[PDB]
């Protein structure tokens, strides 16, 4: 009765489509992100289906700038289009003042688009979670964003089927102002504890920021190390 | 654990299990209830060509107990056979759910054509429903045929009665009763091949409902 | 204090104890339900290879009576063990609402399976409804073979009754109650089976119907 | 005065004496039902373990009359309790409207459950329903217990019946009815159990149904 | 004239009427049902504590047929009571249109509740539906009493039954008739002060079920 | 029948869905706003949950301008956009006139912004509720605002969860015309009252505003000396 | 079902949606107007409900210029937009032609606004009726106009949840020309006669208008002398 | 189930909320209209019924310019809609040729827009019948019109309850030619002649033109001489 | 119940409208992409139809420029709609920058505008997928797309009916760095496995480009010499 138009509240005030586009993104890949001493970094898992398929075209940890990075879960063309929408959207700041002060106003303006889409009849929710992670002029910054246009700034965070096993970890286990080599490596054993029976767990990507610096992507050999 | 359970119960259940039934049923099954057919046909025409007094209330007549002996036999065989497929359906209906039910309802719907062989073609119930018991003859048969000529042999026995028509009656039941093997052999065939026709073309769907060929998600 | 009274109740019925009831008939329950099925099957074979005198209605046949028995004892203790699994159940369908009720579904879904288990294949209520009795045959299985046997006994021994079918439907009492037990355990394991595997792929919503996230709300 | 009607009757009926049902049925009555169900299992026990004779007919057990007394007294006193319940929610179903029903539907929902409970579980009515009677027994246990066992008893007492089955018939009415019991408990605790969830889950708009007040409107 | 036919329906049977109805259930009426209740259970101790011989079977009990003639009177003035209300709505409902029925189904669920305390609750039918008779007791149960008592008289009466569970039987119809009176009048209760508050909550749409002027046109 | 579209009034005259957006606003965390002797203050509870958070932002209590603040409950998304229609909304009236004169006209405006959202087909209602406070030319000022658009002006009030509690507290304990120290005191022991009993209370977020000032927020150390 | 949408005619040619914006109507605070010797008053029951409530506020009485006035029951949202309304129309009117020569004009033009949300689809009724009443070049005038658009000019009048009983009060006790005083008079026991069993008048609004005058909106101590 | 929308036929070629916006139509106040030697007259029934409503404005027939006038029955506020249309499309054409040759063609026009509210989904038809009566190039002239925009020309027509009895009234009693006074008389008996037996004709409106002249409107005093 | 609209996600978060749509993609003829050594080539099965049809006439491989080519299957309507639209957006592209640097970019403005139509409602979405295969300033490169605006980079993959059977028997057999004509044997040899119950493969569609050079189509002739 209540849960077929994003329009619709529920007797309880509750917007049952917009709960289930958040269910989407339980089924997307596991990512996470954590700040660090001066900094913030990104890992993505993904499941690799064949051998035919190109490496490198994957698609993961997306820039936003060259001081900020995106990662998704959820239905994946829907997160591309606001991957793109985030891109465009931080350059129309960049050129009205001249540069980006504060990576919360752009994670505020992907939220409002994402808001928008489950208030008017007409349109469905994106059903996509991101986590953004850069430097801006208060210092390093890690959020996420969800389905709703829900936004919370994190040390550490997750999304993806795995988010509560890494949460949980990492509740256990993050520690602040850590650097960036015991940062990557927690990230990596928290992203390990979300599998199951024997996995194992292939090459993740990662990606991080220092302050003073512009984002690096750890290439497929120095993720090596880490395994 | 669990899954373990789960695929036990499916291993000693197959897809095997249940076509190797549907064999059975498409040809030696098939063939079995002619035979009765004609039985009964036969049995039919002795008692049709036949005057009674009360040396037929004296005798139960064998031709006609081994007939209905061999239909129940039958429907015996049938309805074991249709628990299997029942089975093999049951064991793989899925995690409950509002959505992703096309192949559930293939399930049920396989499901209640068997339901209706078992419950109102073999007349397998102790008690039929308030739609009542549509076929001609039941599970049962040889039972039914007993104590209904049974009544009519303690009446013309005795201080036995006088009445023509009882006796004639005696001979009904006799007639009646190969009659109804004739319908109820029918009436089952058309089901049985109605059942082999449902299970061959949806096989598929039965044994896996839901095909999780995802894709749109990370 | 309502919550603690809530808490003592599902304490009491939790989880561990459906589950052990689901073990237990994935193993010893329907390995028994096979051993009575056997028992009817040979008391079966005994009886077809007999011919009936006055003395069979002399005599209640104490390998019957043993068969049924065992068939009521399995059926009791099944009757029970069902009863476990709805109270787990039924003390967790929560807070009425016209909302956030696709557990709740799973719930009803399952708690229909084991009533259909219940009432229709066991056959344990004093009265069916207007929809019958589809199990070959119910709880009460004794009492029923021998109201029905008491029956022709009483007509057999007086004089006696003089009918030939009488005597024929002595002995079809007799085959047709093992058939009935026959055709019941194979119902039941099926049944058996369906429930095990219903169970086992929807527990978790059984036991939690609502799942109440975090929010878009503060 | 209106009013005051409204305002005694439910002066007289509030949420205290429901809930002290409640309270009642989650300690005491729980216990007590157990009580039934292994004094009818022991009964049963020395039932299975006897040959029945001649003496049997000219007297009636004591033991299992007192289980069965316990019975229905146990099924009076709950259908009582479950009337004031029923009571307590009825003189609270609000003005008929065809809006603002969503507290009426709980109040729906569970005077259904405790419908059940009556008429159903406790088999309280005169006459079952066309669903048939799906209680093991009833209310009237120790009635319809004695008036299957006296026809039993004059048949066997007369010259009295020669049916060997007859004897055995006696005594499976005696194994029967503490079987029934049994049987009858154990879904009678489910229910209790179930009510007791729904009440306490519920019990606010049980009471008030509606909460009203006009925030859009001056 | 047609109008003047409508008028003299509608002041023989006014709100007055069926007010006065109500308030007469709220006070006099529950009191005498509890009194009635209070005499059963009185009646009922005696009968428990009480050995019976065939002596009981010579006299019927003067003091249970007095409580059944006083649960009678009582039930003989609820339905023509329920009556009176019953026609002061139905002569009220208005013309049969598609729009407009907000007071209409008010009207047409005041009505369902009394035909549930005339047709179900009083069991005032010659013949029960196929809902059964949920009632512990109807209108004609001194009838029924009277009937059931003298059939077990006459067995044990020349000579009579040695049925020992028939002797037991006499005595239990005396109980449970006793029982049943005082069931229901628990239930009986519970349908007059849901009438009460159902009445007094929608009395206005129940008399004018369409209201209002028509303001949006000239 | 009558309760799953806005434009569609029930046989009573109600319209269900402004009703149900009122049950959103009933799941978010208590605040409060009180006037004192010259001047207003907001108190918001939050319930802040884990240690990977990062406290320090998406407050509660946001600033509109440096003479006004409100605080909002219900659904969060919702309330950002409407927080940031309110903020454009006060510099449009001071762009316009040079200054804003009455307090009570930006509330209008964010109310009739949200009344419109419940007779619109193709639209939900904002599932919000906002209390504004601060300092005009009539003086300090505090008012309500719900889902429907409804407004009410208040010497004390309160939103979110324990809005009831707090408010019969408030209605046998409050006085007009306390010093600042008093009327925050009597604040956070409204607060207290409507916990839920062994249940503590985490650090508030409290803003104040007198006559000539602009607004203070209380530094984290400040609020800690109320508890 | 014939009620569910507002360009929906039932067999009887009835609009149901329009007839349930008229039971919102029927859930206000009670006011009245009546017309005097040479003027009209307006007089209202405000629906207090705490003394945490600023009172000086939110008037049920708004002027829609210096000599017009109006009151309104049932969404107070809806009629907050529709008194805004009636004001720029005023204004319009003014500096169209100069002046308002005929308030008649007003009533029908806001009258208009509400007939429209009665015959599109995608909208639903304003849940209000008004009481306008001001001087003209015609003299005193009184109108009132409902959800549909329905207008109509008299000489006493009242709406919200006491108006059956205040009109007939008013039917058997009212009279046309009466002095300032006697006429507020009459009105403050009009509308003490449709309390309910021992209730008190709270001091109402009232305002009144005479030719050759601006309104006046009397005082609490003004109103006191009426109580 | 070919009854709830607009742009459905039925099987038989019904437009049924057509039908049922005619059935609002059936409950208004009976009018009449006829011609009579050089000139037409409207009669309309006045409903009043309270003594607190101004017996004065709000009236039944409409002057649409200085030779047009028009009288409705049905839903008031689109009649007062309708009427508005009419008098700024009279004007229109004054403007557009210098005069308003034929009334025809401004019936059309306010039929036009009535056939289209019959038409498009999203919209309701007027609930209302106009007779318009006036004098053009062609002489005196009197049009029905319904609310699915079918018009008529007559020599003499009714609207509202009274309809039936007072054309059938006129199909046995109206004579071409009459001189005016003994037109209304014919009228004033016509009207007489549809209401419930034993029920009082009050004043109705009477206003008549004759070629040559202007319309007038009956004053309060000689229509009691008809009376 | 969640199945019927492009706008309502399942409880689950499916989109099952978008889910149907590549049922339709499922039943169109098998094609097949695979990368060489510097190279790239398309091979579709063209599946017959009588020998009444023009033989190269409607073909399942299309050019979108002379380093760019397409292969469909599902819908041949909104397949061509499809190609049409890459064809203008590449040429936009060749205007815009000179020429067109990562096809990949061209991939996903096809993949948006699939996107969009599946989350605005009053739209189906395309049932159809496509291969992509050219060559840009990066090297060869093969895509699909789906549907759902999904997009993967390959180095061999299929579509149509034959997919699964294709894909599977490439996963074994395709070797990275082939030369043109033992790509294309291979491909043949691929293609042939997925017809069941020996089926003959008559001539396929095939088109290649290496690294410097424009495509070229296989005429019919150049084909069978694989057959």
């Amino acid at each position: 009765a209540y849960d077929r138009a994003i329009t619709v509240f529920s007797p309880d005030g509750r917007l049952f489509q917009v709960e289930y586009a958040r269910e989407a993104v339980k089924k997307g890949s596991t990512a996470l992100g954590m700040k660090f001493a001066n900094g913030v970094l990104l890992i993505s898992d993904k499941k690799v289906r064949s051998r035919l398929i190109e490496q490198n075209s994957i698609e993961k940890i997306q820039l936003i700038d060259d001081y900020v990075a995106a990662v998704t879960s959820g239905l994946v063309a829907d997160a591309r289009v606001l991957v793109d929408f985030a891109r465009i959207s931080a350059q129309q700041e960049k050129v009205t003042y001249g540069s980006l002060v504060n990576i919360e106003n752009l994670v505020k303006r992907v939220a409002d688009q994402m808001q928008q889409y489950t208030q008017y009849g007409g349109v469905r929710p994106y059903g996509v979670s991101l986590i953004f992670a850069g430097i801006d002029q208060i210092g390093p910054r890690l959020f996420d964003c969800d389905p709703a246009g829900t936004i919370n700034e994190y040390k550490a965070t997750a999304i993806g089927s795995g988010k509560d096993a890494v949460v949980s970890f990492l509740e256990r286990e993050y520690k602040e102002n850590l650097p960036e080599k015991e940062a990557v490596t927690l990230g990596i054993k928290a992203l390990k504890s979300s599998l199951e029976e024997g996995e194992e767990l292939k090459a993740p990507e990662i990606a991080s920021i220092t302050v003073g610096n512009k984002y690096r992507i750890y290439d497929q050999e120095e993720v090596k190390k880490f395994l | 654990k669990r899954a373990a359970l789960i695929q036990n119960l499916r291993d000693s259940y197959t897809e095997t299990s249940s076509f190797a039934v549907i064999e059975e049923w498409a040809a030696g099954t098939l063939q079995e209830i002619e035979g009765i057919a004609k039985a009964a046909a036969e049995a039919h025409g002795v008692i049709r060509n036949s005057t009674y007094g009360r040396a037929q209330a004296e005798k139960s007549p064998e031709q006609l107990l081994g007939v209905l002996q061999r239909y129940q036999d039958l429907c015996h065989n049938v309805y074991c056979q249709a628990e299997t497929i029942r089975t093999v359906i049951a064991i793989r209906i899925p995690e409950h759910k509002e959505e992703d039910n096309l192949g559930v309802a293939v399930q049920h719907a396989v499901l209640k054509i068997i339901d209706e062989l078992e419950i109102k073609t073999l007349g397998s119930g102790e008690k039929s429903g308030s739609g009542g018991a549509p076929t001609p003859i039941g599970m049962y048969a040889l039972r039914e045929y007993l104590s209904a000529r049974s009544t009519v042999e303690d009446k013309l026995l005795g201080g036995g009665s006088q009445s023509p028509s009882l006796l004639l009656e005696l001979r009904q039941i006799d007639a009646d009763f190969m009659l109804k093997v004739e319908l109820a052999t029918t009436h089952l065939s058309t089901m049985v091949r109605a059942v082999i026709n449902a299970y061959l073309l949806n096989w598929k769907k039965l044994i896996q409902p839901r095909t999780g060929s995802d894709h749109m998600v990370s």
